[PDB]
């Protein structure tokens, strides 16, 4: 409630918001093509647990 | 090749032919002792290893 009090926008779960953003980063890392573009490509990786997490936790096959 | 230019029957692989049999063995037809049920059950079983190696091998499960 508080949440919603604090921010009332509702976000898709699941791996929604971290593939998303895994993107984002990497296209972050295809435009800033610095050094960082690498942490984003490292960072970027850390969204893929929900995914991971979820098809842990459902019991299938991530790779596909 | 030769067995196949040589035969005028052929048999459909990729697991077409076993699953017509360890479900068409479906048992008490070897009601005896259960043993054959129990053996055609273990004959049954080895019948789907190109189902399950590949599978395996491939994407997914030799299982699910």
């Amino acid at each position: 409630c508080r949440n919603v009090l604090l921010d009332p926008q509702l976000v898709p779960g699941g791996g929604a918001s971290e593939m998303a953003v895994a993107h984002a980063l990497t296209e972050k890392s295809k435009a800033m093509t610095g050094v960082e573009q690498w942490p984003y490509r490292a960072v970027a990786q850390a969204l893929e647990v929900i995914p991971r997490t979820l098809i842990q936790n459902c019991g299938a096959s991530t790779i596909r | 090749v030769k067995n196949a230019i040589d035969d005028g029957c052929v048999v459909p692989g990729a697991g077409a032919v076993e699953v017509a049999m360890a479900e068409a063995l479906i048992k008490h037809k070897p009601s005896v002792k259960g043993r054959a049920q129990l053996g055609v059950q273990a004959f049954a079983d080895a019948l789907l290893i190109i189902p399950k190696v590949l599978a395996q091998n491939s994407g997914f499960d030799l299982q699910e």
